[PDB]
């Protein structure tokens, strides 16, 4: 990732 | 009989990283089939049935390098609600493709959540004590799959 884990990781 | 490709070898063990220590126990591997990291099947190359030996191994050849590039900052608002969100918390976590990707925090910054998505161990040296308990030759059903039987 450069700018797109804000957007782009979902955590359980 | 010395440890070499393709010979079953039980090894009893005691990991440590930076003076502590994560693991102890004793295995039997299939030497020379990637089974084990490969800085610790290089230093039980040759060792003779019976002998204790100390290894340092390398990051490298453990469990790699520590990848800057891991470290990235998520939104708080991204995590469960009843979970603790504190430096050394782990997480399961995926991407938008469902690619799996675990993550441990490193620091909460009001909102912003810097997290590491390496594993724990990369950049890490560790340090064992070994004791080489058994060498046989496999199985050719061994040899097949590439595994001691358990
Ligand atoms: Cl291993
Ligand atoms: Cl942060
Ligand atoms: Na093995």
């Amino acid at each position: 990732f450069i700018f797109g884990a804000r957007n782009k990781v979902h955590i359980y | 009989m010395k440890v070499g490709q393709d010979k079953v070898v039980t090894i009893r063990y005691t990991l440590q990283v930076e003076g502590e220590v994560l693991d102890q126990g004793e295995l039997s591997y299939l030497h020379g089939h990637r089974n084990l990291i490969p800085g610790l099947e290089e230093a039980l190359e040759g060792r003779e049935e019976g002998e204790a030996f100390q290894a340092h191994v390398p990051a490298e050849k453990a469990y790699g390098p520590h990848d800057p590039e891991g470290v990235q900052v998520v939104p708080l608002s991204a995590f469960p609600e009843d979970a603790e969100v504190v430096p050394g918390a782990q997480f399961y976590a995926q991407d938008m493709e469902g690619n799996p990707m675990p993550l441990t925090v490193v620091a909460v910054e009001g909102e912003e959540v810097t997290v590491d998505f390496n594993h724990p161990l990369a950049g890490k040296d560790l340090d064992f004590q070994v004791e080489v308990v058994k060498v046989r030759e496999a199985t050719p059903e061994e040899l097949l799959h590439g595994h001691a039987h358990p």
